């Protein structure tokens, strides 16, 4: 439970450098500011990988077998990894500010160009076991004049082209005989040159400029040397080509100039394909697939990233990633759609289970400040600094009522009712709620009574309270339905700025600005207690400051809280570079993470070694799930998950409850026996084997005698594997038939049922319901299609 | 170079490559001559946008609306203090209001420090804060609310020394 | 870290490796020196050892963490392979009777359903010497009081058409018959299309989509009939039976006409009977899905 | 008193420092000058252009006054005496060129 | 209107030929213009009042691809009208 | 918020004098308006957009005739609420009305059962008038007659002529509710005759040929003594007008 692994980054799907696709292409590497993400996009998924860096990511290379990837960022750090295990290898520092790598299709050895030298050195080896000093250096060349601005291998691991900024165009090879054959240069040259590919026969060499002219040099005679055999050009009135990548065995070339216009130009024909323009923004990076058919262009300047099919003409994918910083996030309901805000007002709508962005939005102008759902799939209500507060739907995808003030007063914070009817919004230089009705959409009410500006509302849902925190030190607790009108002061120590209920509505968890979180009982208005804060926060330092990171109370509190959906624990997220999670009833924290590793962002040193985009964690909720939770940070929307359950956290053992005793229960046919004992064991790979093991004309005796106590875990289970898991007959049998076992207990503990019931219909209603959606329309079309007349 | 003399003054008097940027730098203690030409420019921006939107019709509801949206915005921001006018708004933006608006000389208004840059230097030193979080650059136009919920922030010598002096200290709240 | 093992040295020279789920030793090394310490790192990667002799401090790595291991009580060996690795995949299909779904992502149905939308949202957005003007645009008014390019365009879609095919020139050649029509070929005179179920289940979407709309359409209807037996016997095989659903749909929207025209006839009636024989043994679907969803909505609210 | 500015969009801008003002604006038609030296018993500018060829231009007039091929690929570097009558350029197709200016 | 009382820049067929082939054209580009002024001074003027870093926004044929997309791009326009509207 | 209160008044202070000098300027100007050929800020600002609140307060300890009195005129106006001040201090009370949101007070004061002083104040630092009411009579004082229609009142104000009555008959139209219906039944009548207004609650009907009026509610005259700039807290405000009493025509004088 505890424990918590980094998932997942959401939103800038490419943030700077190179762009690689895969052997098999079923993935694409694509650097985000720190790390490495792999979009899977033959089975529609994401990933991100779990090491950072110390600085950003300059350059990326995956080995051909698919084993290894180095990475190196600005500086020769350069960390070089297992796929298949995902683990960090070794680490190595190349000193020089390397320019680019690439592996050499052989796999023995790759390629570096860094500053205007060539390096080559040999690879270590994956199988054999973590050494110490795995690197050795191959060949040194030094023939340029100025930098090393392009690399390209040849089919065979022997020859090197190395474009430069020196006009050149310089052929080496690995081996000494083969230097003696050909360490030849490229001149006759225009502006700068970008690339140089051999062609699939290696008899013709094709130099692509900055210019915009290609260079077709053959080995022809006129003793006899490297005539440029043809010049073809590109005509554009100021577009520099800034990214080229020619595929050989379909002669594919690939351009990519700086008013986002790429072309695709079939080579020796030279002919135009095609001519698409990404936006007014350079395209920076351009790959190809092995087999030719995908293609991606990454634009770093919003940190766009398309992936294309030239073939069909086919987008496989079109993202684009927040620009600013996600300000605002909102889960769903059931945990599908994940809603963020940027600084901008573009609000995007992303799925959970394939990564993706599903929709945007740009009704707003300023930055969206708080984004909010109701107890309903539909509704999605937003406010902004604009002077206004919007809502969405998620079906139609419209807006309904553009609600606002009357002088165009900017709100910070929102709270919905939840039944949908009333929406709360609270401004900063007002300090007065304001309150709308939603179907009629003028303003019902303008709740006053704070002093200073209300800095958090929420709504606990059972009773349809409100609370209002604000810098008056006070919490409000205000009921409005019913006649009364009626109010509740609560005092604190200190300014108040985050809040949140529990899933009950008893309870208010209020983070204020000494560092303390306090939790309160409504009905009481008393304090249940506080948990202290301000010592296990891991403040940075600043490259600009006059003091230490110790005496510094720049973060030293916590601008966000969020609950558990059992009730049971609160994440913690602040200015800091610190994401912690509290467990209450034993008020001691569980976990602490650090956000990122990263020394251009500017909180993350503690002491520096003898403006700037600073860290900080906007917003955190968990998962209805509950499973997961996904923090909205200045890098992006990081998602923590424990997916892995790599961790043997037993429930009462016994020592008769091994895994052989269960299977030898699965051959004395004891069915019930050894579900029990696969829960006490808690390994997924066990309960899964019995779970299927077990067949269907016991499941309805199985389901009555499963005991109460292993019954919310079940229920979880078999949610949790029936979203990814193809068995829908088997797992809506073991659904009914633990219903029909127990109703009942549910009903008088459907607080502690909360999260398996939220899984289950939220499987139900995505995977089942479209499922019987299709079966229904075919069936009717058939009804129709031969029961009437037929035509003429 | 050499304060060159009458003669030589006449031919060559105009070859010097080596003064309200000092002035303002002196009277209300800004950082830079780069920063008087920013909060010029900045003016030069107001101007010229004055001028466009002028220069768009004047019976235009796209044209009212972008202007009174400047003006909530500008007005917002506090360098001027009335509502009612686009003449102030072509005149009134002064290099002289902007750096008003900055945030050691709101300090100083506020009489938190005695001297302007005694403000500056309790800014680097860091014993302000505006609402939440505290502030380190002394280039900070503060808003209107901002500079109403500015203060010290809290455990700072300054503080504790402002409550011995009242004799008002009260350490639970560890002032 | 993760709990699972407890590494234990001890004063026989030796260090043991216990597996804490099935309570046994899975490995045994003899040591020289007896290691007085054992530690793990915090994260799972590195043992430290001390000795008895020697100043420094051994460290060990963790072939468990870059790899699966057997766990297989060896210690007395020394001095169901799914549960030796303790990892299980899921079966296929648990039963003939149960139905299941494709293995793979969740959005290639809806995807399937609503490609040609996908289409239409995804394609990107973008003088003669001798004037004609007309009475009233010049000075006309009698002509005017007594008044009496779309096929230009139309010309011009032709000629762009012609640009396209006379520049696409690849002399390549091509076979005549396509894969996925041979292999139905070849399945409806086999009396069976399982390889045809698998390439079609296989297949990219736009592949799905370009050749089940560019079926052949003829009066014997051949082609149609052997895709409806082939989507029966699918059925019947209840496996990917969202897919084969989905692509009869797709068959109904593509080639509705021709056979709402044609209908009556002995042969597609027939094998549209034996579609609603399945389809009807299907139902049972529907049901347990409104049951669930009901008694859960019921239970979750009152 | 006059500050030569040849850098790589192909350019070349003379800036009087004394009354500080750009006097003259110049394009190279041929690329980005790769080397430069300024004869200085003449004081006008010698580039040294990818083409191979060095070029002498003025502040005065915005084409060039004299054009030489000199050698192939572009040119590393060109220097002149001070009496301003031998030049010597050094190429990248390993030449090396004594011109008499 | 005004008339203009200077000699007309266009002769006789090429003001035919005009009226033979957003209210006007460079009423649009001044909306434009100031449209990106605008955005340069709100742009300067966060620049000095915030407090955390912002960057700049933007910069400022052939055929185009629309990045951001406000529908899920599966939806058809007539599936996303109401029936009421309708 | 302490600064924010004192920025406010600050500025609240040179909005007024602004707007006396360009009433100045007004007068200047109206000698052109007649060659060739509008309300106060704050009801400006909420002049008709939002619908005002008002909280009636008895002095301290009251007495039960002055209690009956205070509920009478929380049933003239709409939308009031009755408030027993019982040792709140003043800054307290007006605080507490500021924090609530309350758009105006009136807070009544009595002579051994007699009322005979009624101060108004608008809230957001609002202007505050003080009245001597003398000839008071209520509907307890008169019999057991009903109760009044409590209908969104239309109003009637005689003989307001120079600038005071400008200011007067603002600041009463803006404590009554705003935009009421056409039929609406109840007219209250704010009479002027040389200083002495007088007010009454009167029901219409219009018979078959003219109209035909009730007299109900209070009944008593009023008269301005004072008018200051500032929230009745402060008793340090500036003063706009202030009536004169040891004047050589003080018998003489109207509107002063």
């Amino acid at each position: 439970k505890s424990d918590f692994k980094f998932s997942n980054l959401l939103g800038t799907v490419y943030r700077q450098g190179n762009i690689t696709f895969s052997d098999d292409g079923k993935q694409l590497l694509s650097p985000v500011g720190n790390r490495v993400s792999v979009f899977d996009l033959i089975n529609n998924k994401s990933f991100t990988f779990e090491y950072e860096h110390r600085k950003n990511i300059a350059a990326i290379d995956l080995n051909k077998q698919g084993t290894l990837l180095i990475s190196i960022d600005e500086d020769g750090r350069a960390i070089l990894v297992n796929f298949k295990a995902r683990n960090v290898l070794h680490h190595f520092n190349f000193k020089e500010k390397c320019s680019a790598v690439k592996f050499s299709p052989d796999g023995r050895l790759f390629a570096l160009a860094s500053g205007r030298f060539l390096q080559i050195w040999k690879t270590p080896d994956v199988n054999k076991d973590r050494q110490f000093a795995p690197f050795v250096r191959h060949r040194v060349h030094a023939g340029h004049f100025q930098d090393i601005t392009s690399l390209t291998w040849s089919q065979d691991s022997r020859f090197i082209l190395t474009t430069s900024k020196d006009l050149s165009a310089k052929i080496w090879s690995v081996d000494s005989e083969e230097k003696n054959l050909a360490a030849t240069t490229f001149n006759g040259h225009r502006d700068y040159v970008m690339g140089a590919f051999f062609s699939h026969d290696q008899e013709k060499i094709y130099t692509v400029s900055k210019d915009g002219a290609v260079f077709v040099w053959e080995f022809t005679k006129r003793k006899y040397s490297w005539r440029i055999t043809k010049k073809h050009f590109f005509y554009a009135n100021q577009a520099k080509v800034k990214c080229v990548t020619f595929h050989p065995a379909t002669r594919l070339l690939a351009v990519g100039f700086t008013s986002g216009e790429f072309r695709l130009y079939d080579l020796p024909d030279f002919t135009l394909i095609q001519q698409l323009s990404m936006g007014q923004n350079p395209v920076n990076t351009v790959s190809v697939n092995q087999t030719g058919e995908w293609l991606a262009f990454g634009s770093s300047k919003l940190g766009q990233l398309l992936v294309y099919e030239w073939q069909s003409e086919s987008y496989i994918l079109k993202q684009q990633g927040h620009f600013d910083s996600t300000n605002s996030l909102a889960y769903s309901p059931d945990g599908s759609r994940v809603v963020t805000a940027s600084e901008d007002g573009k609000i995007k709508v992303w799925d959970i289970t394939s990564g993706f962005c599903l929709a945007t939005f740009e009704e707003h102008t300023s930055s969206v400040t708080a984004v909010q759902f109701a107890k309903r799939g539909q509704v999605m209500f937003s406010s902004s600094l604009d002077g206004t507060v919007r809502a969405w739907d998620l079906i139609r995808y419209r807006n309904f009522r553009t609600f606002t003030g009357t002088e165009r007063i900017q709100f910070n914070c929102l709270a919905v009712d939840p039944s949908g009817e009333v929406v709360c919004a609270g401004s900063l230089d007002n300090f007065d709620i304001h309150v709308w009705s939603v179907q009629t959409g003028q303003l019902l009410d303008a709740l006053s009574g704070h002093e200073g500006p209300v800095s958090c509302l929420s709504f606990s849902q059972e009773n349809s309270v409100l609370a209002s925190a604000s810098w008056d030190k006070t919490i409000r607790i205000w009921s409005i339905f019913g006649r009364s009108q009626q109010v509740e002061p609560i005092e604190v120590y200190s300014d108040v700025l985050a809040l949140s209920m529990r899933p009950d509505g008893k309870e208010v968890a209020v983070s204020t600005l000494k560092g303390q979180i306090s939790i309160f009982n409504i009905e009481d208005a008393k304090q249940v207690g506080n948990i202290d804060c301000r010592k296990d926060i891991i403040s940075g330092r600043f490259n600009q400051d006059r003091f230490t990171a110790k005496n510094s109370e720049r973060s030293k509190f916590f601008t966000t809280i969020h609950y558990s959906f059992d009730g049971m624990a609160i994440v913690a997220g602040g200015n800091n570079n610190s994401i912690c999670l509290y467990d209450v009833p034993n008020e001691v924290l569980l976990k602490r993470f650090i956000v990122s590793r990263n020394m251009a962002l500017n909180g993350t040193l503690e002491f520096l070694n003898s403006m700037r985009p600073e860290v900080r964690v906007t917003s955190v909720q968990f998962s209805p799930t509950a499973n997961a939770f996904a923090a909205a940070s200045t890098e992006g929307l990081l998602i923590y998950s424990t997916n892995d359950t790599i961790l043997f956290d037993p429930f009462d053992l016994d020592v008769d409850v091994t895994p052989h005793s269960t299977v030898e229960a699965l051959r004395e046919k004891q069915f019930l026996n050894a579900l029990v004992m696969a829960f006490r064991l808690n390994e997924e790979y066990l309960i899964n084997k019995v779970y299927e093991a077990i067949p269907i004309k016991e499941i309805p005796l199985v389901a009555s005698n499963i005991p109460a106590i292993y019954l919310p875990r079940i229920l979880k289970f078999i949610g949790d594997f029936a979203i990814e898991s193809q068995h829908i007959e088997f797992n809506l049998i073991w659904i009914k038939a633990l219903l029909s076992a127990s109703g009942g207990y549910i009903n008088e503990h459907k607080y502690l049922f909360s999260t398996a019931m939220r899984s289950i219909q939220r499987f139900i209603v995505r995977v089942a319901k479209e499922v019987v959606n299709t079966t229904t329309d075919n069936k009717y079309t058939y009804r129709f299609l031969v029961s009437t007349d037929g035509s003429m | 170079v050499r304060k060159l003399k009458h003669h030589e003054q006449k031919l060559l008097k105009k070859v010097d490559f080596l003064h309200r940027d000092t002035q303002v730098m002196r009277t209300y203690h800004i950082q830079n001559r780069e920063d008087y030409h920013k909060y010029n420019r900045i003016c030069g921006d107001i101007r010229r946008l004055a001028n466009k939107l002028s220069l768009l019709p004047p019976t235009d509801p796209f044209r009212r609306k972008h202007e009174q949206l400047l003006l909530d915005k500008l007005y917002a921001m506090g360098v001027l203090t009335t509502k009612s006018k686009i003449s102030d708004l072509e005149n009134k933006v002064t290099v002289s209001a902007i750096c008003r608006r900055r945030l050691p000389v709101i300090m100083h208004r506020l009489k938190m420090a005695e001297t302007i840059q005694d403000a500056v230097k309790f800014i680097e030193q860091g014993h302000v804060r505006v609402g939440p979080n505290l502030i380190n650059d002394p280039a900070y136009l503060v808003t209107r609310n901002m500079e109403d919920y500015v203060t010290w922030v809290d455990n700072s010598k300054i503080k504790k020394t402002l409550l011995r002096y009242r004799n008002q200290i009260d350490d639970f709240d560890f002032s | 870290p993760e709990g699972r093992w407890i590494v234990s040295a001890s004063l026989d020279s030796t260090i043991r490796t216990w597996d804490l789920p099935t309570g046994g030793c899975i490995d045994g090394i003899i040591v020289d020196n007896v290691a007085t310490n054992v530690k793990f790192s915090p994260n799972g990667d590195l043992l430290a050892t001390t000795h008895v002799t020697g100043n420094g401090i051994c460290i060990w790595t963790n072939r468990a963490q870059f790899k699966t291991v057997s766990t297989r009580t060896i210690d007395e060996s020394e001095f169901l392979n799914d549960i030796d690795f303790n990892t299980y995949t899921s079966l296929e299909q648990i039963d003939k009777e149960l139905l299941t779904l494709s293995i793979g992502p969740r959005s290639k149905m809806n995807t399937l359903l609503h490609l040609d939308v996908i289409r239409k949202r995804s394609k990107p957005k973008e003088l003669p010497f001798f004037l004609q003007l007309s009475g009233e645009k010049v000075g006309d008014e009698a002509s005017v009081r007594e008044g009496i390019h779309r096929r230009d365009q139309e010309a011009q879609k032709k000629l762009d058409a012609e640009e396209q095919m006379n520049k696409f020139k690849v002399t390549g050649r091509l076979g005549f018959e396509s894969h996925f029509t041979k292999q139905l070929r070849e399945g409806s005179q086999s009396k069976d299309y399982s390889s045809l179920l698998a390439t079609l289940i296989n297949f990219s979407p736009a592949a799905v989509d370009l050749e089940i709309r560019s079926l052949n359409s003829f009066e014997p209807f051949d082609e149609i009939v052997w895709f409806i037996d082939a989507l029966t016997q699918g059925l019947k095989s209840n496996k990917n039976f969202e897919l084969y659903e989905t692509f009869m749909s797709l068959l109904f929207k593509a080639h509705g006409d021709v056979i709402h025209a044609n209908n009556k006839n002995q042969d597609i009636a027939s094998a549209l009977q034996n579609w609603e024989d399945v389809h009807k043994k299907e139902d049972r679907l529907d049901d347990l899905v409104k049951f669930c969803m009901g008694v859960a909505a019921f239970v979750t609210t009152a | 008193y006059l500050l030569v500015t040849a850098g790589e969009t192909g350019w070349l801008k003379y800036h009087d420092v004394s009354t500080g003002q750009l006097v003259s604006e110049l394009r190279t038609k041929a690329g980005p000058t790769m080397a430069m030296a300024q004869n200085p018993w003449n004081a006008v500018m010698h580039l040294g252009h990818s083409n191979g060829t060095v070029s002498l231009w003025s502040p005065s007039m915005p084409e060039p006054l004299v054009k030489l091929l000199s050698a192939r690929g572009p040119v590393n570097s060109i220097a002149i005496d001070r009496s301003g009558y031998y030049m010597a350029t050094t190429g990248a197709d390993r030449s090396m060129k004594i011109w008499d200016i | 209107f005004e008339l203009s009382d200077v000699k007309s820049s266009k002769s006789l067929a090429e003001i035919y030929e005009d009226d033979y082939t957003a209210l006007s054209e460079e009423l649009q580009k001044a909306h434009s213009e100031i449209s990106e002024l605008y955005a340069n001074l709100v742009y300067k003027l966060d620049v000095l009042s915030s407090v955390h870093f912002v960057p700049k926004p933007a910069s400022t044929e052939t055929p185009t691809i629309s990045m951001e997309d406000a529908q899920p791009l599966y939806m058809s326009n007539a599936s996303s009208l109401a029936p009421q509207e309708i | 918020m302490l600064r924010r209160q004192a920025r406010e008044r600050r500025e609240y202070l040179y909005r007024k004098a602004q707007e006396l000098q360009d009433s100045q300027l007004q007068q200047k100007r109206q000698i052109i308006k007649q060659a060739l050929a509008q309300v106060d800020d704050e009801y400006a600002a909420t002049s008709g957009i939002m619908d005002p609140r008002i909280i009636v307060t008895t002095s301290r300890d009251p007495s039960t005739r002055l209690s009956q009195f205070a509920k009478e005129i929380k049933l003239l106006f709409p939308n009031a609420v009755r408030l027993n001040r019982g040792n709140y201090v003043m800054p307290n009370l007006v605080d507490a009305c500021k924090k609530s949101g309350t758009t105006d007070l009136v807070v009544l004061h009595e002579h051994r059962g007699v009322p005979t002083s009624l101060t108004i104040s608008h809230f957001p630092h609002g202007p505050t008038a003080q009245f001597s009411l003398h000839n008071v009579v209520m509907r307890h004082d008169i019999i057991n007659a009903g109760n009044q229609s409590e209908v969104n009142p239309h109003l009637i104000f005689d003989n307001f002529t120079t600038a005071l009555g400008k200011r007067v008959v603002c600041i009463l139209k803006h404590l009554f509710n705003a935009g009421p219906k056409k039929d609406s039944e109840r007219v209250i009548t704010f009479a002027n005759r040389g200083d002495f207004i007088s007010v009454r609650q009167h029901v219409y009907v219009r018979t078959r040929e003219g109209v035909e009026i009730a007299e109900v509610g209070p009944r008593f005259e009023m008269r301005l003594f004072e008018l200051r700039l500032g929230t009745l807290e402060n008793k340090d405000a500036d003063v706009e007008w202030q009536l004169r009493r040891f004047i050589r025509t003080a018998n003489k004088k109207d509107y002063l």
